[PDB]
RNA sequence: GGAAUACUGCCAGCUGGGACUGAGGACUGCGACGUAAGUCAAGGAUGCUGGCAUAAUGGUUAUAUGCCGCCCGUCUUGAAA
RNA sequence: AAGCUCGUAUCAGUUUUAUGAAUGUAAGAAUGAAGAGCUUUUAGUGGGCCAUUUUUGGUAAGC
RNA sequence: GCCCUGAAAAUGGAUGGCGCUCAAGCGUGUUACCUAUACUCUACCGUCAGGGUUGAUAUGAUGCCCUGACGAGUAGGCAGG
């Protein structure tokens, strides 16, 4: 069976995945 | 012949808290059938005791007590706000605290 | 009671004057519960005393009827 | 109020039921749960009946003894539930738990006492009616519970040797029922009524 | 909470322009200054404007017409979603004006997630005969005599201990 | 006064309140029925007689009823019943403050009990119950909610 | 005189907004002069300018 | 055709219930009420009453419960280490 | 920190109008501040990481 | 739009737990309530600023006052004990 607690590292290494997405439209 | 009893059951819930800080100065205190902030109002500012037997002999009385105020309502459950002299003792969670009808505004 | 659809104000009254619904309401026991609510807790403390010693007289003549 | 509440499960929601059962020994309040092989659930039954096993499962490694123990007896299955929402572990929580007490089936001292129930959590008054929900009772066994029977069984007597109660009771009230109703229109009682009573 | 607001503006009486085109829009809002900021959003996307190009004229409250009649209202509705924007239309049988265009707001949050920021509201008509009803769970009640239970009636408790075992019969 | 401060204290300032005089509350009517809810005589039905000029309450039983002699006691510890008796009858104006000071019960005292009382029982006398009433103990009982009972 | 003068000119609004109506003209509303500011978020992670 | 009534807003409208507080220390000041004499809610609490000396009360220590509390110092490195 | 002149119209991480190829100069423009400038000297200081906003080079991406 | 599918293993495992299904989930609206060392008010401490005060004040003018604002802090600085 998979998990639903989101471990930090992801929590906010999807912000950075997200800021990384708002650069690309950009351009 | 059965009761002699002038005053309203509430038990006595917690301190007044956070998540994770309580001030125990504030006693939360739940009373009997009281339901609404509206229903509370009435106590407003009635004289509590609670009450307990102790170890030892004091007055001629194993009987004990503390005093105290309903002072504010809390919520909408009709769970009340009280301050003791001495604050209540907290091992005392979920005991029996006697409410009474002086003073009377009625 | 017999109502046309959508029917006015005036119009309500009068057929609700027709049926006469309140004679009829009143006399349920739904209502006279509702009452029986309402009368029991506008009791005078002294009211209520005389309620305890009607019902201490009531029961003795309750209580003889029975066990015979 | 009443010192002991004993409830009764019989149509609850394990949860819910729990919840409120909590609160109420954490606010110093005596109570007592029966039937609890007949509480409920959510869903259908091929489910709770995994919720359940993955539970199971758990237990622990180097040595499974020492670990995540599997009650299968609802009563237990039910506790558990509970003693989750209580801080257990601490003598506020402990002195609950402390005051709790959760029978299947009904035996005595209860037998012969009224019970009740928990609005606020009944099948029937928060399912969308007709909707898949489970029953304990299979989902006990289904994983263990070696008893079913007795329980069922060793009741149906209940039931009857009471119900039987019952009778001799309603036998008797009628008879009231019936001497109030003569000796009611007499003075004496007109006046309550106008008081009302 | 809603109410309608008749807004008209503008865009202020330049040398040689006096007195320009003046532009009425029926405005459903909770208060007299969120209609106000939506009239000018709704002015951006009609034409070449800005708020402080023009000015609010007149701003005025109106109240339902008939509110113990129950009418039929066919409404039609732009609005914005995660892909481009697209026009609909919805029936709703409601007292007022106002109640309609609300409990639209709620089926419109409830089934396409969009807010009150997308939604534009385009227009809504009473329908005063039958039979130009086009939706189904609109016709449903405009049937002869329509008489139906409320089966399974859930009792709401206050006390939490009750000693009757609740039935639910109507 | 003669002998000067042999000690500097500071005299106070002239200081701003005006003793008035206590307005009660609404439902006090001289000879109204009352529940005492603390002292010796807690949980006693007892008849309003006169306010005082110490903000007290003159208050009897009367003595030959439920035996609660002549009393003053305090506004607030009080529940005021509705039941109104006859009170015009009585006379009050003997009893003020200075009528209970101490510097074995005085035999003055029991014959103003007697006077009040003989001149009281006969209009309790006229409605029915209110002798046995009287004499009755209130209390609380199981479903009484005190924010709902009207008194 | 302060309170004849106030009183006297939210009653010629009241009188020009119905003479407008009832002359079906529009009535402009004085633009509005003065304005209270309240700070709503505090000290901290405020910007410069 | 005729009233209302909700809603919004006002009152230097009236009448209650509860909690917290009582700084200051002759008088000066701004006022209000009164025909005046004076009085007052006017530059911060006064009045009455009760409890005691085998006291009242207050404290110390030992635990109990509730809630909170990473091992002190030094030295790096962007802080945790 | 001391000394001298002021105590002001001495200025401002601010807006506006005016005048040129986001951005320069002025105000008999607004708002805010009685805390300014001139001497003389005297400690501590030469760490980066993250985020934001413009870009610049970028291929599976990341950056 | 919601739902299933839209692959990820290997010590038992986590929406934080229990548990939840006309929700205790999703979307939205309305109100009520809970609480910070935040804000308001009062007292107190201290500091800073502005002042009063002598033919001398019913206390050391290096006294005794009145008003107002303010109070995180390492290296470092200044001062009182």
């Amino acid at each position: 069976r998979q998990s639903r607690r989101t471990s930090t590292k992801l929590k906010e290494g999807i912000k950075k995945k997200a800021s990384a997405h708002r650069k690309k439209e950009k351009k | 012949a059965e009761s002699h009893r002038l005053y309203v059951k509430g038990k006595h819930l917690s301190y007044q808290r956070s998540k994770r800080v309580n001030n125990p100065n504030v006693s939360l205190i739940k009373i009997e059938g009281v339901a609404t902030p509206q229903d509370a109002q009435f106590y407003l500012g009635k004289r509590i005791a609670y009450v307990y037997r102790a170890s030892k002999e004091v007055r001629g009385s194993k009987i004990r007590v503390m005093w105290g105020k309903v002072t504010r309502t809390h919520g909408n459950s009709g769970v009340v706000r009280a301050t003791f002299r001495n604050n209540l003792p907290a091992k005392t969670f979920g005991a029996s605290v006697r409410i009474f009808l002086y003073p009377s505004n009625i | 009671f017999a109502l046309p659809r959508g029917a006015r104000t005036a119009t309500v009254s009068k057929k609700w004057a027709a049926a006469a619904v309140c004679e009829k309401w009143a006399a349920s026991s739904w209502a006279k519960k509702i009452a029986q609510r309402e009368r029991r807790a506008a009791l005078t403390d002294f009211e209520r005393f005389q309620v305890m010693v009607l019902r201490k007289q009531k029961r003795y003549t309750v209580k003889k009827a029975l066990a015979k | 109020v009443e010192p002991v509440v004993v409830i009764d499960g019989k149509g609850h929601l394990v949860g819910r039921l729990a919840s409120v059962v909590a609160k109420q020994l954490l606010n110093g309040q005596k109570i007592v749960v029966v039937r609890a092989e007949e509480l409920n659930i959510s869903g259908e039954f091929f489910r709770n009946k995994l919720k359940y096993h993955d539970f199971l499962r758990k237990a622990t490694a180097f040595n499974k003894t020492r670990g995540p123990f599997h009650f299968r007896a609802p009563s237990r299955i039910f506790y558990k539930a509970l003693r989750g929402m209580v801080s257990h572990k601490t003598a506020r929580g402990k002195a609950a738990l402390e005051r709790l007490k959760v029978f299947e089936g009904i035996p005595p001292p209860y037998d012969k006492k009224k019970r009740v129930v928990v609005p606020q959590a009944l099948r029937v008054l928060r399912l969308k009616p007709g909707r898949k929900y489970t029953t304990l009772g299979k989902l006990s066994t289904s994983v263990g519970w070696k008893y079913e029977d007795v329980v069922a069984k060793l009741e149906a007597k209940r039931k009857v040797s009471s119900a039987e109660y019952y009778a001799k009771k309603r036998a008797f009230t009628k008879k009231v029922a019936s001497a109030n109703a003569t000796a009611a229109e007499s003075d004496v009682a007109k006046q309550l009524a106008a008081l009302g009573y | 909470h809603f109410k309608e607001y008749q807004v008209i503006g503008r865009r202020l009486p330049t040398e040689s322009v006096p007195e320009p085109k003046l532009f009425r829009m029926r405005i459903f809002a909770s208060n007299e200054v969120i209609a106000k900021s939506r009239y000018w959003y709704f002015l951006q996307k009609l034409h070449k404007v800005k708020k402080a190009s023009g000015e609010i004229v007149s701003i005025n409250q109106i109240n339902e017409a008939h509110p113990t009649k129950v009418k039929n209202f066919g409404v039609w509705v732009r609005y914005d979603s995660r892909s481009g924007t697209h026009n609909m239309y919805k029936e709703i049988r409601d007292v007022s004006r106002v109640a309609a265009v609300e409990t639209l707001y709620q089926d419109m949050a409830a089934r396409h997630r969009a807010r009150f920021r997308s939604i534009h509201i385009l227009k809504v008509a009473e329908i005063e005969k039958t039979a130009d009803v086009k939706r189904q769970y609109v016709k449903q009640f405009l049937t002869k005599d329509l008489k139906f239970p409320l089966p399974h009636r859930v009792q709401k408790s206050t006390k939490t201990f009750s000693y009757k075992r609740p039935s639910t019969f109507y | 006064p003669k002998w000067y401060p042999s000690e500097d204290v500071a005299a106070l300032k002239k200081t701003r309140k005006a003793a008035r005089p206590q307005k009660l509350r609404a439902s006090l009517v001289p000879g109204t029925v009352l529940i005492l809810l603390a002292g010796r005589f807690r949980g006693k039905r007892v008849v309003y007689l006169k306010h005082l000029e110490d903000n007290t309450l003159l208050i009897s039983g009367p003595f030959k009823v439920n035996g609660v002699p002549l009393r003053r006691v305090n506004a607030r510890y009080v529940i005021a019943t509705s039941t109104k008796v006859s009170v015009e009858g009585v006379n009050v104006e003997k009893f003020n403050v200075e009528y209970f000071a101490k510097e074995e019960i005085k035999a003055e005292r029991v014959e103003d009990q007697k006077v009040v009382d003989k001149a009281l029982i006969a209009e309790i006398k006229k409605t029915p119950l209110l002798k046995q009433y009287l004499s009755a103990s209130f209390s609380l009982k199981n479903g009484d909610k005190p924010h709902m009972l009207k008194f | 005189a302060y309170q004849k003068e106030y009183e006297t000119a939210e009653r010629n609004i009241i009188q020009a907004k119905r003479d407008a109506k009832a002359a079906g003209s529009y009535y402009v509303e004085a633009q509005h002069k003065l304005v209270f500011v309240v700070r709503i978020k505090g000290i901290n992670k405020i910007p410069p300018k």
